[PDB]
């Protein structure tokens, strides 16, 4: 009963996450490249303590 | 898990309009910078040199 | 996201370090912006004089 | 039959499920105890990002102009870094005598 | 979601282009601090420059 | 038919949760100090534009 009272909300979550994932799934290597580039960029300004 | 996710989610909902605006603004900023990334990087390198 | 976990940990630590350094020099940042507003105008005036 | 299949498959992943539960518990505990910082970020960053998106073209022009200055400045300074030093070191004696 | 995807991919492209010149980018802060110190020292140690 | 994918998703979710739990404290300290410097940048937007 608790799940059924939130059934509309849960399936709205499902239908929204479906679009989110279907739009963000093809770029997995792009995301790995982005994280590596971000680490490289933020390492450029932290080679010393100050 | 339920308690802390409730806390985080209500905090996000409280600023929901700003949270929706910032994604679009960030996308526009990043696209505008990417359209000229090569001059940007060249100029930063020249500044350092 | 999991494959880049070491990268995201590294840039998180680097962002923490950079943010801490910037926050500990807040007043210096404010004075830098305040004095940086007209000094470029002065330099432009000098150069345009000798252009 | 299909319910038997599905329930067996889930039981084969119950350890992964509990590990994910513990991991999500720890991560959400950390975020909940930093909720104040989360609220501060959500209050203060969207206006800044909106402003930056408004002035992205101006920032690009500023960086490109500084780069245009600094490229020529660097080429001129590197093309005469040591010739200037040698010229000064030579001319120091005639300056003293004059 | 489409905005998020384009944001992430363009951020990757921009960061890659920026850190291609990593040797200069990493030394940017050190060089700017060094030139600041050098200009300050040059002005400080020649107080008679205006008279000349 | 899509149960290996479900196993992959659960395993990846656990790994990503552990990665984020490890990397969160540095990110949140950096976000605190970035909030401080973001407040500073917000209070002087006209100075930055003039600069």
């Amino acid at each position: 009963t608790a799940l059924n009272e939130g059934r509309g909300d849960f399936f709205a979550v499902v239908k929204s996450l479906a679009l989110f994932v279907n739009a963000l799934h093809r770029s997995d290597q792009q995301f790995v490249a982005l994280n590596n580039d971000l680490a490289q960029f933020t390492n450029s300004f932290t080679n010393t303590d100050q | 898990v339920i308690k802390n996710l409730n806390t985080v989610l209500d905090t996000t909902v409280r600023h929901q309009k700003q949270f929706d605006e910032t994604l679009v603004n960030f996308e526009t900023l990043i696209t505008g910078l990417k359209n000229r990334a090569d001059p940007i990087a060249t100029s930063v390198a020249d500044i350092s040199d | 996201q999991v494959n880049s976990g070491d990268a995201i940990q590294r840039w998180a630590a680097n962002l923490n370090t950079l943010a801490a350094q910037s926050a500990q020099n807040d007043e210096a940042l404010r004075s830098g912006l305040q004095q940086a507003a007209p000094t470029a105008d002065q330099l432009n005036a000098v150069f345009s004089d000798v252009r | 039959n299909q319910l038997d299949t599905f329930t067996d498959e889930l039981n084969q992943q119950r350890e992964e499920i509990t590990r994910a539960i513990d991991s999500t518990n720890r991560l959400l505990n950390i975020v909940s105890q930093r909720n104040d910082t989360l609220d501060r970020v959500l209050t203060e960053f969207p206006p800044l990002i909106q402003h930056f998106a408004e002035t992205r073209d101006l920032f690009a022009d500023a960086v490109t102009a500084l780069g245009r200055l600094s490229a020529a400045a660097d080429e001129t300074l590197s093309g005469s870094n040591a010739n200037l030093h040698t010229n000064l070191q030579n001319l120091q004696r005639p300056l003293k005598q004059l | 979601s489409t905005q998020v995807n384009q944001l992430l991919v363009n951020a990757q492209t921009l960061l890659a282009a920026v850190n291609e010149r990593g040797r200069s980018v990493s030394l940017l802060l050190e060089r700017v601090s060094s030139v600041s110190r050098q200009v300050e020292g040059f002005v400080d140690e020649n107080p008679n420059l205006n008279h000349v | 038919p899509r149960m290996p994918q479900i196993r992959r998703d659960i395993t990846g979710l656990a790994n990503l949760g552990e990665v984020y739990a490890d990397a969160s404290p540095d990110l949140f300290d950096g976000l605190d100090n970035a909030v401080t410097t973001a407040r500073t940048l917000n209070e002087q937007r006209g100075n930055l534009d003039q600069a």
